[PDB]
């Protein structure tokens, strides 16, 4: 048995709050451990969770996952889901044989927790340079969770994804999307479509 | 008959004229069929004996590497029990681990064994029952209470049940016409006529496989076990067995005496007595 | 066949 | 304690050039290992070892060389640089028994170019709230842009009255391609900061919007009629007011 | 470290006979620590040509070796083995009896 580790669905899209579970499936049965990861774009991998094989199940904080070695699978579970929690599981098991002691990965779940806006309240706006300037950018801000941000394609006109931010100190979270063009006849009306 | 596999390991510092040396040799019954030297050229598990070296290259290579881990266990090892005797580190130390697994004559399990030894003495051993330990001191009791949290008496429970009667069964069968092999002693007795009124009657047992073997003398009909002289078991350099047994008889008495020899390859226990 | 995991005293 | 130490965390690299990583552990771990992982790729395997003066072959050992001559480090060398290696590189170790945990060291991206003229520092720059979200929210978006650099080497960061904040603020996961018909195209990131309206307001208040980039060392050959675009820190600014 | 000073066996691998190639060993067991020197000698000088089997030790962890050489025995050379080891002060000398 030439191990091989599966996550499906490999894309996971839910609303904050929600419980949600994260699977993982491998050929092997015969392995060591099962551990669970996770991993932001552009940054390292945070570990969240090791299951040797005489263990079950781990539990650390809103974060548990099992252990089924016989039927070659584990899930990760995670409660009350917040936005925070949005980055790509990575579920990684190793060998019981060979002297390698090699962990196998599985190509991971992209998880996105989608913020819970209260009082969507979107609008486009323009900011200008404080060095002067002539420049600006747009800003698009306050949407829901299920506003979609594309880019209208035309190059030199320039469209972020949207993000989350959160003002903690008074319990509000909004989201947002940047644009700007170095062409002049360029407007904040006609920037996200 | 029944039959067992066995590693043992011994690790040795040297501070401050070279790294620690470790060598490690395996055994099917009485036959050696690995051994691995860190201080030999070749840096690879070696094979001993001939049916093993129809093992291939992935299993060549997968021993070697196991081997170099457990080198490297042991390293870290020579310098944590040296810490927690507050010893010098001027000083050569001894580490010594010993594990395997015996199977009966249905080559059905029998039972499991893991020891560990500091300095020529017991350190921790897993008891029969492969779930818990015996601490032989205090430092002792700091290793227990983590092999206790980190479960490695279920992480070799799993291998002295599972993979070592597995892979001694695979061995027993690859090197049948060897390891499955009895070698009946040739036996022969020799008179040394010590002081006057005495005389040494020695009874010989050689070119045995296995190395089991019960000599023993009667007079009369009557066991001599406290008064027979019996040296160890020793090899004779050719894969087999010597062991002599002997008794200060008074002079004229000899034939008073009658040496038994019980092996394996005997179909039953011979009798020997003096001309 | 050796033991592959190994832990540390 | 430490956990596992990899150094350094950027380096940019001309092809033909040598590299060492490094890559320390304090635990008495015996199993260490490389990994390079490209930008929305998978964990390869390099090379591994599981002993002092043992060292194995992974899944794509060609180009590197790795040694281990004591218990705690495992250094990745890179004889001659190409192009193909420009990667994020981890190096991970565990015990070979106790749980197994692997352990992750941060990361190290590297960068292999043809011409190092291809590397440009990047420009930040602040802009200020607009009346109109202030009036019609009572609150305030400042947005931060780093533009033209290259490469995505950057870390961007939110100083208010000297302190780093983080409340109130989210940057763009990934930066952008200014000319994505491109290969060597230059990079944007944009940031926002949110705070109340009144704070905004507060003429006292200090904005500061940092990036650090990781470029060409003092130590590098530099052909172009530009400055030497090396690693160093580009920011832009904006007061409060109450206008 | 308390150590274990050696027992020492010196006998051939074939019952001797006179004027009859054999191989002469010297089973050194029950030692620790495993450091140890062993010689054949003939006549009182060390043999060159001397081989051992790999280091292996018994239940109670005291260690176990064979030295052997190729020899022809004859009615007086005398075969001996020498042994030194931390236990011991001199070198210890083992006659060969070919009737032991
Ligand atoms: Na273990």
């Amino acid at each position: 048995m030439k191990q091989e580790v599966t996550q499906i669905p490999a894309a996971l899209s839910v609303p904050e709050g929600e419980n949600l579970v994260l699977n993982c499936s491998f050929t092997d049965s015969a392995i060591y451990n099962l551990q669970w990861f996770r991993q932001d774009p552009g940054k390292g991998l945070t570990s969240l969770l090791l299951i040797p094989f005489w263990q079950r199940e781990q539990t650390s904080g809103r974060l548990n996952a099992s252990l089924d070695k016989s039927s070659g699978r584990s899930t990760l579970y995670i409660a009350a889901s917040q936005p925070g929690d949005s980055a790509t599981y990575l579920c990684a098991v190793r060998p019981t044989s060979g002297g390698s002691y090699i962990p196998t990965f599985g190509r991971g779940t992209s998880l996105i927790v989608h913020p819970y806006i209260q009082n969507p309240d979107p609008a486009v706006y323009q900011l200008r340079d404080s060095k002067s300037s002539d420049k600006s950018v747009c800003l698009f801000t306050d949407f829901d969770s299920q506003t979609n941000v594309s880019q209208s394609k035309d190059s030199d006109v320039y469209i972020t994804d949207k993000c989350v931010l959160d003002m903690r100190s008074m319990d509000f979270k909004s989201n947002s999307a940047v644009a700007w063009s170095n062409k002049s006849d360029f407007a904040c009306a006609n920037a996200f479509n | 008959g029944s039959h067992s596999m066995r590693y043992f390991f011994t690790s040795v510092s040297r501070p401050g004229r070279g790294e620690p040396r470790f060598i490690a040799v395996g055994y099917v019954d009485d036959t050696q069929f690995v051994r691995f030297d860190s201080d030999a050229a070749s840096q690879r598990m070696e094979p001993r004996a001939p049916w093993i070296e129809q093992e291939g290259p992935e299993y060549w290579d997968g021993e070697t590497r196991k081997v170099k881990a457990h080198s490297q266990t042991h390293r870290v090892d020579l310098g944590t029990l040296r810490g927690y005797y507050n010893q010098s580190e001027a000083g050569s130390h001894t580490v010594q681990r010993m594990y395997g697994c015996d199977v009966g004559s249905d080559w059905r399990f029998l039972r499991g064994y893991h020891q560990y030894a500091y300095d020529g003495k017991d350190y921790i051993a897993l008891k029969e029952d492969l779930r818990s330990w015996t601490a032989a001191d205090m430092a002792a009791q700091t290793t227990k209470h983590k092999w206790e949290a980190a479960h490695v008496a279920e992480q070799l429970r799993a291998y002295l049940e599972g993979t070592c009667v597995e892979w001694l069964r695979r061995y027993l069968e690859n090197g049948k016409e060897t390891l499955q092999r009895t070698d009946a002693p040739k036996t022969h007795m020799t008179h040394h006529a010590v002081s006057d009124h005495e005389a040494t009657l020695r009874c010989w047992a050689l070119s045995f496989y296995p190395a089991e073997i019960t000599l023993t003398w009667q007079r009369d009909g009557e066991d001599q076990t406290q008064d027979t002289e019996l040296v160890e078991t020793r090899p004779a350099g050719d894969g087999t067995f010597q062991k002599w047994a002997a008794v200060v008889v008074p002079s004229g008495q000899e034939q008073r005496y009658t040496c038994h020899v019980q092996h394996e390859g005997l179909p039953k226990p011979l009798t020997l007595r003096w001309e | 066949s050796l033991l592959m995991w190994i832990t540390q005293c | 304690n430490a956990g596992v130490t990899q150094t350094p965390k950027f380096q940019v690299l001309k092809t033909g050039q040598s590299m060492t990583l490094q890559c320390a552990q304090d635990m008495n771990h015996e199993y260490m290992s490389w990994y390079r992982q490209d930008p929305g790729m998978g964990l390869r395997l390099i090379h591994y070892s599981v002993s002092v003066g043992m060292t194995d072959q992974g899944e794509v050992p060609n180009g590197y060389n790795v040694s281990r001559s004591t218990t705690e480090d495992f250094p990745l060398r890179l004889l001659s640089a190409a192009p193909s290696q420009t990667s994020v590189y981890f190096c991970a170790s565990s015990y070979v028994g106790n749980t197994g945990e692997l352990f992750f060291g941060e990361g190290s991206r590297l960068t292999v170019l043809e011409d190092l003229k291809n590397v440009f520092p990047p420009e930040v720059a602040v802009f200020e709230p607009s009346e109109a979200e202030i009036s019609h929210t009572q609150k305030a978006t400042l947005v931060c842009l780093a533009t033209g650099f290259y490469p995505d080497h950057v870390e961007l960061s939110w100083w208010v009255n000297g302190k780093e904040v983080h409340s109130g603020v989210c940057t763009d996961p990934q930066p952008l391609k200014e000319q994505p018909a491109l290969n060597d195209s230059r990079y944007a990131l944009s940031s926002r900061l949110r705070v109340s309206a009144t704070f905004w307001q507060d003429p006292r208040n200090h904005f500061r919007c940092q990036v650090q980039f990781y470029g060409l060392s003092e130590n590098d050959e530099w052909t172009q009629d530009r400055a030497k675009p090396v690693t160093q820190i580009v920011s832009a600014e904006a007061w409060g007011r109450a206008d | 470290m308390i150590q274990r000073t050696p027992k020492i066996q010196v006998y051939s691998r074939h019952p001797a006979e006179n004027g009859k190639s054999n191989f002469l060993n010297c089973y050194v067991s029950g030692f620790h620590p495993s450091d140890i020197e062993v010689d054949l000698l003939k006549n009182g000088e060390r043999i060159e040509k001397v081989e051992h089997s790999d280091l292996s030790f018994s239940k109670d962890w005291s260690f176990y070796l064979l030295y052997y050489t190729e020899f022809t025995p004859t009615e007086k050379d005398e075969y001996a083995c020498r042994v030194n080891h931390v236990t011991l002060s001199q070198p210890c000398i083992v006659k060969w009896d070919r009737d032991m």
